[PDB]
Parts: structure tokens; C-alpha cells; sequence
């Protein structure tokens, strides 16, 4: 009974799950957590006035790159990284030692930067658009980010490996080399008797 | 009228009013006798979502609204030239802005300028949850071939040489290896094949040994058997629509039928691309939202083709569950709802900074976790009450059979190489 | 928890099993003969029923090799069966009731789930106040 | 037209000794298209401030080539040298308040277009026009997986 | 002969020889592998609180 008990259903329950979950409403300086200096989520994380300390813990570390951040969270440095989803998602597929967890949050998408007043800022809306619905975007992300190099966590139910089978098969093998030498002794034994 | 982005309540029974947080809006019925006239003059108040976004877009850009019905189209459709329904009232200079669930395409966009999209939309196909089989000889899966392997090896050898040298070496017949793989496979086995024990003291410690490993190898087993015995794989319908499932009909055993509601964007954007599947849809379309989901239920239909946020939200909010959308969440040309502003206008830009001020403010979060959640949309409960069918257990008896099958070869070598 | 112990198996799962030992016991009688039967029953039941009957084993080498795979069979079947009769004896109850006062159940109110208080009260006085 | 690296969309590898990419193909068995840059070198600016022709491919730069090729126009892509998305600095120290890196490049004149992930806000659109969105995305937290050994 | 049977089994025992013994030894051995199923479904809790 008891070794099943260790053998099944241990794990923790889940990662941090909510942007305003109590761990980051108080941060401490064994949680650890970044994200790019000079963008969009750092001008959107002290905007948030009902976080504003925890824009300070932000505000002691940021890094200069996001490949610098992934570097460093890949090397067990970082605890966790807020980032874009698609970016993330990608790492997590083509690097597979991390996991991307939460719900998506301030949801807005790329656009192409252009000036205050160009013919070209009108008619490229029109084009994009037109291409979207053509299926060239589905094709292009078919193509660009739909790698998938790992399989997934799909259950709970994990089978095994030759992890504790060596174990017991060392365990049956020492048998004989003991045998041996109380077959020895048995017989020096029937010698004298 | 529609999904519950706004909704539309009759009047108060007594009061004649209509209650908190909500704003009157106006219908016109022109349906009545046509003898004299009858602009059907009728109050009702307008509550939703989109009217929430509507409310805060005013409280920041300082305007008053009416707000009023339209009772021709839908949501508009070229037909002969002649655009007709919201995007008809907006070009007819009846009115300026048009809020709601109109979609960004190219057509309204070149005819009439668009804000910036507040919420996702897509095409997805939605059918009803099929039933899934259980893997068969799922009875190795609590293990690994190369343990398998590992132990066939390892029981041979040591049974062989050690039990071989116990009993040759230390002082019923002798001892054969018959009865060497015999004893040794009903210890593993958790016991009973009746058996002859040897004599011998090496040969008694080494069954100890064995017997020992037999309880570990046995107690690992059936650990979580019954969890291995239970987990079935699901499988999806068609991959989307671009299989031959979808695009070529023709050549089908019997016919998969799909359609859709006609006069919307998703109807143009088939008939642009998929010439025959848009031909085959045409027998199959739908009067309806709930006509076609009903119908789709009792079992006439096998795929709804829809906006995906609407058909995310009723598969969430569903009566108990027994549908889903296909790809768990995919979407087609993803595209996003809008707010409708006249051609050549300045309030354009306003509009446009108030709904990216309510993004960077984070109230429509709330707002859709106010107007948007589901039931359903949560993962499926933990699977219980398992009752054991034939499958799994078939599964196993498939080793009976071929157990049967060298056993009568067996006989018939051993028949033969006697004479 | 059902009143019973024939829970976890189907019947037909029971006839199949139940037809099973009978088709073995007379292959591997013939087999053993042609190449004894009333202990090759006791055999082929006592294989089974885990019970210590059953005097001898078959001399046969292909009775030998389809007994040798009908224990394990026996003895798969005898490991499900206790696997799947504790699954339903534990973990077996609803998570909880309702929680909080903002739960989608009292947000959206349907006629099959009903509540109702004590008219003319203070609970119903702060219960008309709340305009969400 | 400026650009700026991420992981997903725009790669930066080196060009050969020659002076052209390196020809590679894919998996789906058609050549992959290459542009060459003119970036900074290998850290930044800073010590070793000099620029350096390199080579520039993804989604970003199809997506490119084929609005040129739609709409028939010329480009010359180079990246930027402060590496940043974009900030309006107001620091009352020198009582000037500008943008910096990719914004503060476009709006000096020094470039057009601007083909990266660059998102859509408020402070950023009320400078410059924003086109229709080419992607949806959000805002996502990323960890190590704990890889449990109880 | 019925304590050993209950108990899971091994203490060596001597069988009876008769149909009608055997007959309710199987039941007596089914009831056995009944009571000893129940027994072990959830002692590792019982053995912690
Ligand atoms: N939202 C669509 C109507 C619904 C549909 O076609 O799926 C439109 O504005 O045209």
C-alpha cells in the first residue's frame, strides 16, 4: 500500500496562475521576476498604480535583450519572465525546458509603424487585409512558427522507465556471487560431518 | 439583436420604465397593414457588453447617442449594388456610427472607415463531441519493451546458471530446467500453477531472492493499472476546411453534409475561395443561429461554420455538454469586431485613442470577465464510474489466441519430428 | 458506492471469463492426453480461483506452455479486478458546494436551482441594494 | 525601413567569406529567401561602433517582399543602433522630452517603415499611424519546468 | 485450511479430497479474495491521519 502511494499522484498543483496573484502583490526578494527594459509591458506595468511597489522590484533589475533574459532564465538565474505570447510560445516549443504559464492579459497585436501622413499608410491597411483573408498569413505561420519539436503533458498517468529496474536488477544479480560462497562453505561443511 | 454583446428587453409590466444601467433604444415596425402608414413607434431598452463599451467610449469623448434599430438586413450584403442593414443605414447618411458585432472585411472597410478591433473573430468549424475508443493492448502501457525485455533476459540467466549450479553442485527426479522455468514463472506470476520444490539449501536461498523480487515486480505493477485502464484518446472530425472532407464532397460515402447562414461575411469569404464546397452548402443552409445549433443536436447536421467568439461563448454556456468547436480554439482569417464611423470624419481618431485608453486601463478584462465566461469553458471533470468493456480485456485475450495458434503448431511439429 | 460486488465487470465480461476456463481446461486436457482431465479441470479452476486444489501439473510441453500463459491470464484478471473495485471505494464525492456570493450559478439564476429568504428583512434590504 | 531581432521572426546570421547568404533550403523542400542588412556589430555600439552587412530573413522580411511585390517598391533595410523597442524619455533635466531606438529613428526622418513586432498603445499611436494588425497576441508569463524527482 | 485462505495464503496446508469440499472451498476462496481486495483499498491513509 504505502510504496503505490508514493508511486502515484505527486506534483505540485499548478505555477503561479493570476497577474494578481498575492506572491507578485507582495514581492519578496527570493521570488524573482523581470522583463525588456524601454517597452510596451514595462510602460503598461507602471501604469497599473495598484502595483506600483511591485513596478519597484521591476524596476530593480531589467535586462538589456530578451535573448540576454532567456539566457539568463534558461541558467537557472530568472524565476519567471513576463514576455509577449507568441514569442513565448515559441521559445517554449523550440526550447524545450521551459513552460509558458498563466492567462493572456493586455491583448494587442503588431502593426506596421508608419508615418503621420503617407499614401503608402493608406493603401498598405488595404493590402494586409486583402492578404489575410487569402490565406497567406495562415501559410506564413504554418510555415514560420508551427515547428513543434516536443510532444506534450497531455495526462497524468506517466509510465515508467528503467530508473528503479536496474535497481531491483542488481538487487536479484548479487544473489549468486552470495550462493556461491555458501555452496563453498556447504561443502567444507559435509567434509567435516 | 444578437449574442449577448446587446440585447434587447421590452418594456417594464408596471413601471414603464427601464431599470439600472440601461439605455432605451428605439425600434421602427413597417411590417404592419400598408393602407395608410405605421412607423411602429416602440421603446424598449438595449443592455450588453458592447453597449458597456459603448457607454464608456461616451463618458470620455463627451457626446449624446440615440440609438435605434435597424429593419432591413442584418448586417449587409452587395446585392445588385445596393448596400442594405447596418452598413446600409451608415452610407445612407440616416445615421453616423454603427455599433455592435460588425466585422472588419475588405469591402465595408473601403466603403466605410473602421476603428480599431476590441475582441478576436474567426471562422471555426463546431460539431458534437464523438466517442472515443480505448487503445488496445494498453496492458503493457505501466511498463517499457526494453524492461520486458530486461526481464525475460535477466529471469532466463539467473534461473539458468544459478539454479543449474545449485543444484548440480549441492547433494522425485533430477532436477531438469523444465522444472527450473516452471517454478520461477508462477513465483512472478503471484502464484498457484501447482509446482515441485527443489531441495537444496543455495537452491532454497536463491527462491527466496527470487520470490522477493517476484513481490517487488507485482506490487509496482498494479499500482495505477486501473488509471491505464481507463484513459481513451480522442480524435477530431476533419483537420479544418481544407481536407477532401470539406473542399471535394463528391466522392463520399454516405455525404457529410455542412452549411451555414447565408447574407454574412463568412458566406462571401467561402464563395471568394471554395467554389463546390460553397455549392454543396447551398442545400444545407441554416435559418438561424438556434435552428441550426438545435439541428445540428438532434443530428441533421455534423459542422456549423460561424464567428468564433459567439461560437466560443455558446459552447461555453451550454446546457450541460455536448458539443464543442473543432481544433479547440482555432480560427480562421482571425479578424475583430469594430465601431462603423462615416467616410471622411474626425471623430475617427478620438474614438480610436478612448478604446486604446481602455485597453491600457485594463477595464476590459473585467468587462469580459463580467459578460464573457462560460460554464463549460472550464476542462472536463476527473473521469469516474469506469464499467470495463470487452475492449480492454479483448485486448488480452488476443494473447490467448495466439497462445492457441502455437500451441496447435506446436502439436503438429512435435507429431511430425516424431516420426 | 453500489450495494454489490459484481460491480466493477461487465456481464458479458463475466460469461467470457466464465466460458474461457472451460474452453482451456478441454484444450489443454486433450491436448495432454492425445499427445488427467478431471485434475486438469481442478487445475485450470484452481489456477484461477487462487485456491490451493489441483494435484498435478500437465507433462505435455504445449499443455505446459498454454498453462504457463493462462496463470498470467488468470492473474492479469485477478489484478484489474482488485485495481478497479478500490477506484470506486475512494475519492468519490462532489468537490464543494456553492462558494462565494458572486458565483455564476446565483449571477445567472435558473429555475432548476432555487432560493429564496425571509420577506420584509434586512438580509433582502442589502439583497435589493446590490444593482449588479 | 528599420528592424530589430526576436527569436521567432527576425534571424541574424553572418554572411559568408564571399559576401553572399548561404544558400539553405527548408523542409518543406522551397529556397529560403535572405536579405542582407547592414547592423552593428557583434555587442553594440559602445566600444566597437562600427556597422557590419549581415544577413536578415524570417517572417517579417516575407511578409516585406511581398507587399514590395504587391505594391512595387524599393526598400534598403538596415538595423537599429540603440536596440530598443521605443520610449519617450521626458526627463526634465535637459527640458527636452523625445522618443528613443526604433520610434526615435523613425520619427527623426532616418527611416520609413518600420516591418518588426512593434504593439499598439496609446502613446505610441498618438505620434504615428498605426496600420491594421497582423497578428494577435498578449501578454504571457514564462518559468522552468520543475521536472518533479520525489 | 480456511485461515490460510483468508489470509492471502502460503502457510502450508494439506487439501481435502471430495466434490463437495472442493465446491465450497472455491466459494470460500472467492470470499477470501473478496474480503482482502476492500481490506487494502486505502490503508496507506488510514496509517497516516
Ligand atoms: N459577423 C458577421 C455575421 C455572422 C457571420 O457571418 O458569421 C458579419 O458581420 O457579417
Amino acid at each position: 500500500a504505502n510504496l503505490a502511494a508514493f508511486l502515484v499522484l505527486d506534483r505540485p498543483e499548478e505555477r503561479i496562475t493570476g497577474i494578481n496573484d498575492p506572491r507578485l502583490r507582495n514581492p519578496s526578494d527570493k521570488f524573482i521576476y523581470a522583463t525588456v527594459k524601454q517597452s510596451s509591458v514595462d510602460i503598461y506595468f507602471r501604469r497599473q498604480v495598484e502595483l506600483s511597489t511591485m513596478y519597484r522590484h521591476m524596476e530593480k533589475h531589467n535586462y538589456e535583450s530578451a535573448a540576454e533574459a532567456i539566457q539568463a532564465v534558461r541558467d537557472n538565474k530568472l524565476h519567471a519572465f513576463i514576455w509577449d505570447s507568441a514569442v513565448l510560445e515559441f521559445e517554449a516549443s523550440q526550447k524545450c525546458d521551459l513552460v509558458t504559464t498563466g492567462e493572456l492579459f493586455f491583448r494587442s497585436g503588431f502593426g506596421i509603424g508608419m508615418r503621420k501622413d503617407s499614401p503608402w499608410k493608406q493603401q498598405v491597411s488595404l493590402s494586409i487585409l486583402k492578404s489575410h483573408e487569402n490565406g497567406f498569413m495562415e501559410d506564413l505561420d504554418k510555415t514560420w512558427v508551427r515547428y513543434q519539436e516536443c510532444d506534450s503533458r497531455s495526462n497524468a498517468p506517466a509510465t515508467l522507465t528503467f530508473e528503479n529496474m536496474a535497481g531491483v536488477f542488481m538487487l536479484v544479480a548479487g544473489g549468486i556471487v552470495a550462493g556461491i560462497f555458501l555452496i563453498f562453505i556447504e561443502i567444507a561443511y559435509k567434509r567435516h560431518k | 439583436e444578437e449574442a449577448p454583446f446587446v440585447i434587447v428587453e421590452s418594456v417594464d409590466p408596471l413601471s414603464g420604465t427601464c431599470m439600472r444601467n440601461t439605455v432605451p433604444c428605439q425600434k421602427r415596425i413597417i411590417s404592419e397593414n400598408k393602407t395608410d402608414e405605421e412607423p411602429g413607434y416602440i421603446k424598449k431598452c438595449c443592455k450588453g457588453f458592447c453597449i458597456d463599451i459603448l457607454k464608456k467610449i461616451s463618458k470620455s469623448v463627451k457626446f449624446t447617442y440615440d440609438l435605434y434599430l435597424v429593419t432591413n438586413g442584418k448586417h449587409g450584403k452587395k446585392i445588385n449594388g445596393t448596400w442594405n442593414g447596418m452598413i446600409g443605414e451608415v452610407v445612407m447618411k440616416r445615421a453616423y456610427m454603427a455599433v455592435g458585432s460588425l466585422t472588419i472585411n475588405e469591402e465595408r472597410s473601403e466603403v466605410v472607415d473602421f476603428s480599431v478591433p476590441f475582441i478576436e473573430t474567426g471562422i471555426s468549424v463546431m460539431v458534437s463531441r464523438s466517442n472515443g475508443t480505448v487503445s488496445p493492448s494498453a496492458f503493457l502501457e505501466p511498463f517499457s519493451a526494453d524492461v520486458w525485455v530486461m526481464m525475460f533476459v535477466m529471469l532466463l540467466i539467473v534461473s539458468a546458471v544459478a539454479v543449474f549450479v545449485f543444484e548440480y553442485f549441492s547433494p522425485g527426479p533430477s532436477f531438469t530446467i523444465g522444472k527450473a522455468i516452471w517454478l520461477l514463472w508462477g513465483l512472478v506470476f503471484n502464484n498457484s500453477v501447482p509446482v515441485q520444490n527443489p531441495k537444496g539449501t543455495t537452491s532454497k536461498i536463491m527462491v527466496s531472492v527470487w520470490a522477493f523480487f517476484a513481490v517487488i515486480f507485482l506490487a509496482s505493477y498494479t499500482a495505477n493499472l486501473a488509471a491505464f485502464m481507463i484513459q481513451e484518446e480522442y480524435v477530431d472530425q476533419v483537420s479544418g476546411l481544407s481536407d477532401k472532407k470539406f473542399q471535394r464532397p463528391n466522392d463520399f460515402s454516405p455525404p457529410f453534409r455542412f452549411g451555414t447562414v447565408p447574407n454574412g461575411s463568412t458566406e462571401r469569404n467561402i464563395r471568394n475561395n471554395y467554389a463546390e464546397m460553397h455549392a454543396y452548402m447551398g442545400k444545407f443552409n441554416q435559418r438561424g443561429v438556434d435552428d441550426a445549433l438545435l439541428s445540428l443536436k438532434t443530428g441533421k447536421l455534423d459542422a456549423f461554420i460561424y464567428d468564433a467568439a459567439v461560437l466560443n461563448y455558446m459552447a461555453g454556456r451550454d446546457e450541460g455538454c455536448k458539443l464543442v468547436t473543432i481544433g479547440s480554439g482555432k480560427v480562421f482569417a482571425s479578424t475583430g469586431y469594430g465601431i462603423a464611423i462615416q467616410k471622411d470624419s474626425g471623430w475617427k481618431r478620438q474614438v480610436d485613442l478612448a478604446i486604446l485608453q481602455l485597453f491600457g486601463d485594463g477595464e476590459m478584462e473585467e468587462l469580459e470577465a463580467l459578460w464573457l465566461t462560460g460554464i463549460c469553458h472550464n476542462e472536463k471533470n476527473e473521469v469516474m464510474s469506469s464499467q470495463l468493456d470487452i475492449d480492454n480485456m479483448a485486448g488480452v485475450f488476443y494473447m490467448l489466441g495466439a497462445a492457441m495458434a502455437l500451441s496447435l503448431i506446436t502439436f503438429i511439429c512435435e507429431h511430425l519430428f516424431y516420426w | 458506492t453500489l450495494d454489490s460486488f459484481m460491480q466493477p465487470f461487465q456481464s458479458t465480461l463475466w460469461l467470457l471469463v466464465g466460458l474461457s476456463v472451460h474452453v482451456v481446461a478441454v484444450m489443454l486436457y486433450l491436448l495432454d492426453r492425445f499427445s488427467t482431465l478431471s485434475s486438469a479441470m481442478w487445475f485450470s479452476w484452481g489456477v484461477l480461483l487462487n485456491s490451493g486444489i489441483g494435484e498435478g501439473a500437465p507433462r505435455s510441453f504445449s499443455a505446459r506452455i498454454l498453462g504457463m500463459v493462462w496463470a498470467g491470464f488468470a492473474m492479469i484478471i485477478v489484478a484489474s479486478y482488485t485495481a478497479n473495485l478500490a477506484a470506486f471505494l475512494v475519492l468519490d464525492r462532489p468537490e464543494e458546494r456553492i462558494t462565494g456570493i458572486n458565483d455564476p450559478r446565483l449571477r445567472n439564476p435558473s429555475d432548476k436551482f432555487i432560493y429564496a429568504t425571509v420577506k420584509q428583512s434586512s438580509v433582502d434590504i442589502y439583497f435589493r441594494r446590490q444593482v449588479e | 525601413i528599420v528592424t530589430i531581432h526576436q527569436e521567432p521572426f527576425v534571424y541574424v546570421k553572418p554572411t559568408m567569406s564571399d559576401g553572399t547568404c548561404k544558400e539553405e533550403f527548408t523542409v518543406n523542400g522551397d529556397p529560403v529567401k535572405k536579405v542582407i542588412c547592414t547592423g552593428p556589430n557583434d555587442t553594440s555600439p559602445g566600444s566597437p561602433r562600427h556597422t557590419v552587412p549581415q544577413c536578415c530573413y524570417g517572417f517579417c522580411i516575407d511578409l516585406l517582399i511581398k507587399l514590395a511585390r504587391t505594391m512595387q517598391f524599393t526598400y534598403e533595410v538596415h538595423l537599429v543602433a540603440d536596440g530598443k523597442f521605443g520610449t519617450q524619455e521626458r526627463v526634465q533635466n535637459s527640458n527636452k522630452k523625445e522618443w528613443n531606438g526604433m520610434m526615435g529613428e523613425l520619427l527623426s526622418g532616418q527611416a520609413d517603415m518600420i516591418v518588426a513586432p512593434l504593439t499598439i498603445n496609446n502613446e505610441r499611436a498618438q505620434y504615428i499611424e498605426f496600420s491594421k494588425p497582423f497578428k494577435y497576441q498578449g501578454l504571457t508569463i514564462l518559468v522552468k519546468k520543475e521536472i518533479p524527482r520525489s
